[PDB]
């Protein structure tokens, strides 16, 4: 398995499970699971209601020092009741390491916002209400980022369809651009591409 | 191999000819209907017969790797030739 | 206490920007997929789907392609059970109906039984 | 069913929210009217205000409502600070819209949709 | 051609002042160039 | 020796980190002997506040301490002192080692689902 | 392993002092600038004649679509759908029947070139090199469904640009 | 009860007896690779696919037809069932043809998807292939037999549920065809769903026969009217036009097939 | 004159680029990333690649990494160009803009010759590359890096001691190490105030161990130290591509597992197994084993990040782009405080902002 | 290239630099634009024996993430890393 198989980094993996151990039973009160992948990476998967708690330990602690935040990030996965699962993704540059931070929310509760832990948030979560609609409790300046001033729903959400509900045109009546609902000279054409064969035995979830 | 419909309108290959009640055909009312007038089933038609002393034939489509996938055709059937299902060029057996 | 009691059904389509055509009008199928006859595979029939209702397609006139109307003709939903697809389907205010999953029943299988000394089901070729 | 509140404890801190909201919006029309130069009055605007808040106006859930109070006030802080332009002030009247059909033997006659 | 100036200018077309029915004298086109030519004056190849 | 510059911009040169680090590690030791024993925090943090504190006990220059203290220079070791210190600050009143609030749903991190 | 850009501290003697000011006083680096201005003044410029003279190309460019011949006039277009399934902006339709003599062809190969993005995946898809994407670059129209290509359009592309595609594929089909 | 314990890779499961180590591996939710295993057929085991592990014994056993003794440990992702089955379907794509594009069962052929799960990526075969005459059945059934790989659902299909014993293999060894040895059409009430059962294109739709794909199709199922048997059905549909009808499984009515008025 | 806030308004170019990747597969969702960061092609479609690579489990083979290396450094030449000449034309200074679009026209000229199109190849792969180097690139590649350095050199007679752009850039968006670290910038708007991190050297990728470089590093954290960071960027660029050129190694450009990268059109058209692979890997595409990775490069703009959620299939259920240029412009508002109008234009130059990486 | 050494000399003045040594402009030193044909190598999976794709299958030794903690002594203080080296100046030019 040495030329096209990609080479197995088990130190990163030991230290990464170590450092995980080390932050489950620090903080107890919140983590609820702990996982590295095969490729190693750390996951610390929290509840929410510990958000500031987590992210100020890691950015704060001496073993730890996450000081940047990489990245912020929600998922929606609708088959959850709690669908969407906020993934903050961090960068300790004194260990070099990467820590992922990962809870949850549905589309009412809100979600501590980490401006106070990093201000790099202020905009990402902030795109996480214009994309997904999770609100973010005392954000300094909350609203939408990425979409037009008018737009009602939530894009990223995976039951919003992939054009809109809306599309624009200028129209000379009015003499302005309008909003009309969406009609497509030629439908997107859905491919169901999944094979009815299974493809990665490692990963075969139990039956009923 | 294109042929001409009453209405005066060329029909295509696939044999497309709008109505003459059609409104569409205003879109070519000072234009033009680009059609090609290179019909591949008139051209592949006049190909002969690849005569061959073989009970089983290979069609790559000739330049190597430049045609189509390598396929192998069976050639017991005196009555018909053998088609390549890719380019069309046909096979017989020669006893 | 910091934490509220709210006993109502829960309904967010007020919040999801759906326009109200696409809300009450249309049928949300939930349904696990056959299996394509074609192919002896079962993995595309693990999970629950929701589709909906095919509205009109119609030819476009320049060129023949396949014009819509309908936003939700490709929103194919994936749900790990029937019921987070029922929960999902009344938490957006669609009215749905579901298909019950339909398994293969075990069949009694035997070589031997190609070869019976006095039943029907011996095979006259192999 | 213990759930975490965003602002509202139960729904009368809910209304008196959708109320402040109204007030201020019942308050900006004018001003959206003149300095968006709208072709409609003060009136319609305020119509359609009085339109769109009678459109949710059957939510009992206290999260739900507080979410529309947000976007309702994200919406106003839009059009108080000239961050939309005239067109997205306008998209609340379906204006180049044509009416739809609304009974069923018009619906019928149009095409398929129920 | 002309090897001497720099790899740009080195190859170039005086285009015809009549193609296919219309005076091209002053209305020059770059897709009056035939597909033969097309790959020497565009360098995808050093043969003409 | 009075080095010049950090090299990080806004990191200001401390006259004496020594003093400076012994401070700001007995304080986190005082703040940290109100958590209570059996806390992971207070177990972990201990033990790395006072190697670092005999390190700079054991230690009168200031390079040999940076680099056998290995956060990089002088200033930003302060720095992470006084993050640890805020940090000790806070995890007394969000006391973190009580038990887990609430379980998740049964399929909540359940990937693929 | 690093450098530091911009961590030097200038000399304080007379001399040193005495061209700073003389740098500040006469403008010294003003004039370098100027010098270096003055210098492109005088070289020939890397302006090539346009539309006399053409910007060099690859033979891997990646222009307008054709779909292709073999040597004999059959289109070698087999009605596969492995371009559209590939394509990332789904500008390929494509309608297929058995024609006459019973043969696998497409009576549908529209392209909208304006969804295109020209990233050639349809010709790496190909099996039987039918469609490609050829060397035409200045096909610009004056109407938007002037680049709605159908097959008429296509197989004339091809009948069109045969003589240069074919080189160009045998320029670079032992990368492929 | 009666029933057996055996083991799936480790994993206890409680069958009855009879039961083969396909269905042993089907209940803790394994589908073992198949072709000329068919449920609704009868036991073949000539394609060879199935061969898994069982630990302990020094030779591979046919999943299909092999019943599981108790305390067998059945190693479904072994070394050797996984080198049996890259063997078995490099044998099977020998000599196959170099069809897939101008093949109508591409993308939803059983060859080609569990070649991609579990043959190996590329070929040793360095001879020319054999090439074998097709047949005409009928209308309805598009006969290539160049592309069959002689599990012989064919004739187990036509002998079994439709009850024609018209079907069969003729000659010996590399040369054996599947057909009717002669100029003989195949027309039964069920005869088109033979293209179900056929796991390559070797018999495909000749109606359906070039026109479509099967990842551009929309799926709707549906209910058949041609008679009052009620028979489930899913209508492909490809841009707002009905492509085609295939049957969809229910026990109780129509159990996986469909009759050719209905297809 | 001064400024008291700066609100950036930003979905301009928001494209909905990341939906649009959970419907396409994944060879189908590479060119999406041509189109980001519009400036740095394939480093983008190599952090991309990594992220797919990574959950695949596979590798790509050597030359495939050093043909990553050598046009990843080839196209941080192409944005440091329309970095600082951009950023130059904005103050005033239009001259080596035109004098640096010249080589920039080359570079191009040098993707074409390798992919076919100028700017948005789609040639790094999952896998490898797409396809191997013409012959006669090499030498081009080395009569361009030959005389690269004279065009940096007169671009850094043109600016560097001028002294209106210094006025322009030395007391100009001062950041803080702590404040950098804390709004969550990356590359040079970190290594402009002092902070030594570089990706290629901290976290490396395909072959940046074994490539010999500095990493230039700031003293004042201003517009100056961040332009000086971005030439000697360039200089540091020709060094790696000069080490790229010698130490490019004989054999195959993709990965030579055909259930992920595609067979060649040789043994596509002869082998029954290749024509099947060819045949699924450009209609369904590969199934990605699930999965979520963070995977990051050092682009030419900082910390180019995919955060690549799969779940089993042949396409993403999930692709989130962190680009450099979104913190970089939450942060302009901190950066923009205590200065002049003509300044925030001159702070939007120095945080290299391309909107349809920050939009999406 | 075709410059006068009198414009040349006025150029390499005003530059300072000696600008004919490194042209901006290309000329015959550059690749032919028609090359001969490549012959190029194949991986090291083109192999006739020991060639199981099982022994060399990427994609099915990918694991489940291993699940370190879940919810369902003296022992010392991790990081998630050993700390990062200090960085060296460089040899090559520090500007220093
Ligand atoms: C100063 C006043 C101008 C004196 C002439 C001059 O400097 O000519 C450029 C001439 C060539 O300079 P270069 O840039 O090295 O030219 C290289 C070319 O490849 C060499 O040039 P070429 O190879 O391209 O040769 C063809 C070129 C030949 O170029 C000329 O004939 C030059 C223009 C002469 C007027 O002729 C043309 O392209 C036709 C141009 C016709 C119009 C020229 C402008 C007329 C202005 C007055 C009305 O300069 C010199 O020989 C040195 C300076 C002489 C100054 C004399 C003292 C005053
Ligand atoms: C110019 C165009 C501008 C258009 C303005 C658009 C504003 C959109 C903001 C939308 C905010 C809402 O609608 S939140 C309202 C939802 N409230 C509820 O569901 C609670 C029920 N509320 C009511 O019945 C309200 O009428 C009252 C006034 C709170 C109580 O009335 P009931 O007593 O009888
Ligand atoms: S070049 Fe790309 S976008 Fe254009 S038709 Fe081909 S596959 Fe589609
Ligand atoms: S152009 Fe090629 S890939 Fe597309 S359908 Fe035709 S043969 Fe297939
Ligand atoms: S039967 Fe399957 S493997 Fe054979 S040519 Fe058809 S699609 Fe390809
Ligand atoms: S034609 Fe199909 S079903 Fe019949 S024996 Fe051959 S492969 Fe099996
Ligand atoms: S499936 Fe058991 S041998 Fe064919
Ligand atoms: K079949
Ligand atoms: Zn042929």
């Amino acid at each position: 398995t040495r030329p096209t198989v990609r080479p197995r980094n088990d130190v990163a993996h030991k230290q990464l499970s170590a450092f995980g151990e080390y932050v489950a039973e620090i903080l107890p009160k919140y983590v609820q699971q702990v996982q590295v992948s095969c490729f190693s990476e750390l996951e610390i998967c929290i509840h929410p209601d510990g958000v500031i708690p987590v992210l100020t330990f890691l950015r704060d602690h001496s073993n730890a020092q996450f000081k940047s935040l990489a990245d912020l990030t929600a998922v929606d996965i609708p088959t959850r009741q709690n669908r969407f699962e906020i993934v903050y993704n961090l960068l300790s540059l004194r260990f070099n390491s990467r820590i992922r931070v990962k809870t949850y929310t549905d589309e009412l509760t809100p979600v501590e916002s980490s401006v106070s832990v990093y201000k790099a948030a202020n905009w990402y979560e902030r795109e996480i209400w214009d994309m997904f609609g999770v609100f973010f409790a005392n954000h300094p300046d909350l609203r939408r980022i990425l979409t037009d001033y008018g737009f009602e729903g939530h894009p990223f959400r995976k039951d919003f369809p992939l054009s809109g509900y809306v599309e624009l045109r200028y129209d000379d009546e009015v003499k302005r651009v309008v909003a009309e609902p969406v009609e497509l000279a030629q439908e997107f054409r859905k491919f169901d591409l999944n094979s009815p064969w299974e493809a990665f035995p490692a990963y075969r979830q139990p039956p009923e | 191999g294109v042929r001409t419909s009453p209405t005066g309108e060329k029909v295509t290959h696939t044999g497309q000819v709008y109505d003459d009640e059609d409104y569409r055909r205003v879109r070519f009312v000072g234009r033009q209907k680009e059609v090609n007038e290179n019909f591949a089933i008139d051209l592949i038609a006049e190909q002969p017969v690849s005569q061959v002393g073989s009970r089983v034939i290979s069609c790559d489509g000739g330049g190597g790797a430049l045609g189509h996938p390598r396929v192998y055709i069976n050639l017991d059937k005196e009555t018909k030739t053998g088609t390549c299902g890719y380019c069309g060029l046909q096979f017989r057996q020669q006893h | 206490t910091q934490l509220i009691t709210v006993d109502e059904k829960l309904d967010i389509t007020t919040l999801t920007g759906v326009p109200e055509e696409h809300i009450k009008t249309r049928k949300a199928r939930i349904f696990v997929p056959a299996r394509n006859n074609m192919q002896s595979g079962v993995n595309n029939t693990k999970k629950w789907k929701m589709e909906f209702d095919t509205r009109e397609r119609w030819e476009n006139p320049l060129m023949g392609w396949a014009s819509t109307a309908d936003p939700l003709s490709n929103l194919v939903l994936t749900f790990s059970t029937k019921e987070d697809a029922i929960a999902f389907a009344e938490k957006n205010g669609w009215s749905y109906d579901v298909e019950e999953r339909k398994v293969p029943k075990p069949k009694s299988k035997s070589y031997g039984a190609n070869f019976s000394w006095n039943k029907r089901t011996r095979v006259s070729t192999k | 069913t213990s759930v975490k509140p965003i602002f509202s404890r139960d729904m009368n801190e809910a209304k008196r929210r959708v109320r402040e909201l109204y007030r201020a919006w019942y308050r900006e029309v004018p001003n959206t009217v003149h300095l968006f130069q709208l072709d409609i009055s003060v009136k319609q605007g305020r119509d359609k205000v009085r339109e769109m808040f009678k459109k949710n106006a059957h939510v009992t859930d206290p999260r739900v409502v507080d979410l529309l109070v947000i976007k309702g006030k994200m919406e106003l802080e839009e059009t108080i600070n000239v961050w939309k332009q005239r067109t997205h002030v306008m998209r609340f009247f379906h204006e180049t819209e044509a009416p739809r059909p609304k009974d069923f033997l018009s619906k019928f006659y149009v095409g398929h949709d129920p | 051609e002309d090897n001497k100036q720099f790899f740009g200018r080195h190859r170039w077309v005086i285009y015809t002042t009549e193609m296919n029915g219309k005076n091209t004298f002053w209305d020059v086109d770059g897709s009056m160039v035939p597909p033969e030519w097309h790959r020497w004056l565009h360098c995808m190849t050093d043969d003409p | 020796l009075l080095k010049k510059t950090t090299g990080l911009v806004g990191l200001a040169v401390c006259e004496t980190p020594h003093e400076r680090l012994k401070i700001l590690y007995t304080k986190i030791l005082d703040v940290l002997g109100h958590i209570p024993k059996n806390a992971a925090y207070r177990k972990y943090t201990e033990q790395i506040t006072n190697e670092k504190l005999s390190i700079v006990k054991a230690e009168p220059d200031v390079k040999k301490l940076e680099e056998q203290l290995q956060g990089g220079q002088i200033e930003e070791v302060i720095l992470q002192a006084e993050n640890e210190l805020s940090l000790a600050r806070k995890m007394i009143q969000w006391k973190p080692w009580e038990p887990l609030v609430e379980e998740p749903p049964a399929s909540q991190w359940k990937w693929p689902i | 392993t690093y450098k530091y850009v911009n961590l030097r501290e200038p000399s304080m003697d007379m001399k040193s002092v005495t061209d700073r000011a003389a740098q500040t006083l006469l403008w010294t680096e003003l004039i370098r600038g100027l010098g270096m201005t003055l210098s492109y003044l005088f070289r020939e410029p890397a302006t090539i004649n346009y539309p006399f003279e053409k910007g060099p190309l690859s033979p891997r460019f990646r222009g307008e679509h054709a779909l292709r011949r073999y040597p004999s006039g059959e289109e070698r277009c087999i009605a596969c759908k492995l371009c559209e399934a590939v394509c990332p902006a789904q500008a390929i339709t494509i309608e297929a029947e058995p024609r006459a003599d019973g043969s696998r062809r497409t009576t549908r190969y529209d392209i909208d070139m304006t969804k295109c993005i020209y990233c050639g995946f349809c010709q790496e898809a190909c099996p039987v090199d039918a469609i490609v994407e050829g060397p035409n670059f200045e096909f610009s129209t004056e109407t938007h469904e002037e680049l709605l290509y159908n097959k008429e359009k296509l197989l004339n592309n091809g009948d069109k640009w045969e003589a240069e595609i074919a080189a160009n594929i045998q320029a670079d089909y032992l990368y492929r | 009860s009666n029933l057996i314990e055996v083991f799936v890779d480790g994993q206890s499961v409680m069958v009855e007896p009879g039961t083969t180590v396909l269905q042993a591996c089907e209940k803790v939710g394994m589908q073992i690779p198949r072709f000329c295993y068919h449920e609704r057929l009868s036991v073949a085991g000539n394609c060879r696919m199935c061969l898994v592990e069982i630990e302990k014994a020094p030779k591979v056993v046919a999943a299909c037809a092999m019943p599981v003794m108790k305390g067998w440990n059945i190693l479904t992702n072994s070394e050797k069932t996984k080198k049996a089955r890259e063997g078995v379907m490099e044998f099977l794509l020998a000599n196959h043809p170099l069809d897939c594009p101008i093949c109508d069962q591409g993308g939803e052929c059983d060859l080609q998807d569990q070649s991609m799960m579990f043959g190996s990526d590329r070929s040793r075969f360095l001879e020319g292939k054999r090439a074998v005459e097709d047949k005409n059945i009928g209308p309805l059934v598009k006969t290539i037999m160049t592309r069959c790989i002689q599990c012989t659902r064919c004739i187990r299909f036509a002998s079994e549920i439709a009850g024609v014993d018209d079907l069969g293999t003729t000659g010996r060894g590399n040369d054996m065809q599947v057909g009717t040895y002669i100029e003989k059409m195949f027309m039964s009430e069920l005869s088109g769903n033979i293209i179900d059962i056929c796991p390559v294109g070797a018999l495909t739709s000749k109606p359906y026969a070039f026109t479509a794909r099967p990842w551009e199709t929309r799926k709707t199922e549906s209910i058949d009217v041609m008679d009052a048997v009620g028979s489930n059905i899913v209508v492909s549909t490809r841009t707002g036009e009905v492509m085609r009808i295939l049957p969809r499984m229910h026990e109780d009515i129509n159990e996986e097939w469909i009759s050719d008025k209905t297809r | 004159e001064m400024v008291r806030k700066c609100d950036p308004h930003i979905g301009l170019l928001h494209r909905g680029t990341e939906k649009l990747i959970e419907y396409k597969t994944y060879l189908q969702a590479l060119p999406y990333f041509d189109r980001l960061d519009y400036v740095s092609m394939m480093c983008n479609e190599q952090a991309y690649s990594l992220a797919v690579e990574k959950l695949l489990n596979i590798q790509p083979p050597p030359r495939a990494q050093w043909i990553r290396v050598l046009f990843g450094e080839i196209t941080r030449l192409l944005n440091h160009i329309m970095a600082v000449t951009t950023h130059a034309l904005d103050i005033g200074a239009m001259t080596p803009f035109f004098w640096m679009f010249e080589e920039r026209e080359k570079m191009f000229e040098f993707y074409e010759r390798v992919s076919g199109a100028r700017m948005h190849a789609a040639y790094v792969r999952p896998g490898g590359v797409h396809q191997d180097l013409p012959l006669g690139l090499m030498d081009d590649i080395y009569e361009f890096s030959k005389n690269f350095s004279l065009r940096i050199d007169e671009l850094e007679e043109m600016l560097t001691n001028n002294r209106i752009w210094r006025n322009r850039t030395v007391d100009i968006g001062v950041v803080t190490a702590e404040d950098a670290l804390n709004y969550g910038f990356s590359g040079v708007m970190l290594r402009g105030s002092g902070i030594q991190w570089d990706l290629r050297k901290t976290q490396p990728y395909d072959v940046y161990d074994q490539v010999e470089f500095d990493v230039p590093i700031g003293s004042r954290g201003d517009c100056y130290d961040r332009y000086l960071c971005r030439v000697e960027e360039m200089r540091q660029s020709i060094r790696i591509i000069s080490q790229c050129l010698n130490k490019m190694p004989p054999g195959e450009i993709k990965v030579d597992d055909a259930k992920v990268s595609p067979p060649k059109r040789a043994e596509m058209k002869t082998s029954m197994e290749s024509l099947i692979h060819h045949f699924k890997l450009y209609t369904e595409g590969y199934q990605v084993p699930p999965g979520a990775t963070y995977t990051a490069i050092e682009a030419p703009k900082g910390e180019f990040g995919v955060y690549l959620v799969s779940d089993g299939s042949s396409r993403p259920y999930r692709c989130k782009i962190k680009a450099p240029g979104f913190a970089h412009l939450a942060g302009l508002d901190k950066m923009s405080k205590g200065h002049m109008l003509a300044d925030v234009v001159a702070i939007i130059g120095t945080q290299d902002i391309v909107f349809g990486e920050v939009d999406r | 290239a075709s410059a006068t050494r009198l414009i040349q000399g006025l150029r390499n003045w005003a530059s300072g630099r000696d600008l004919q040594a490194k042209l901006q402009l290309r000329y015959q030193e550059i690749s032919k634009r028609t090359q001969p044909p490549p012959k190029l190598p194949v991986g090291p999976s083109h192999r006739l024996s020991n060639n199981y794709y099982c022994a060399r299958d990427g994609r099915r030794e990918a694991m489940p993430p291993s699940i370190v903690m879940s919810s369902q002594s003296e022992k010392k203080a991790v990081s998630p890393a050993p700390p990062i080296k200090r960085w060296e100046l460089s040899q090559d030019e520090p500007y220093l």
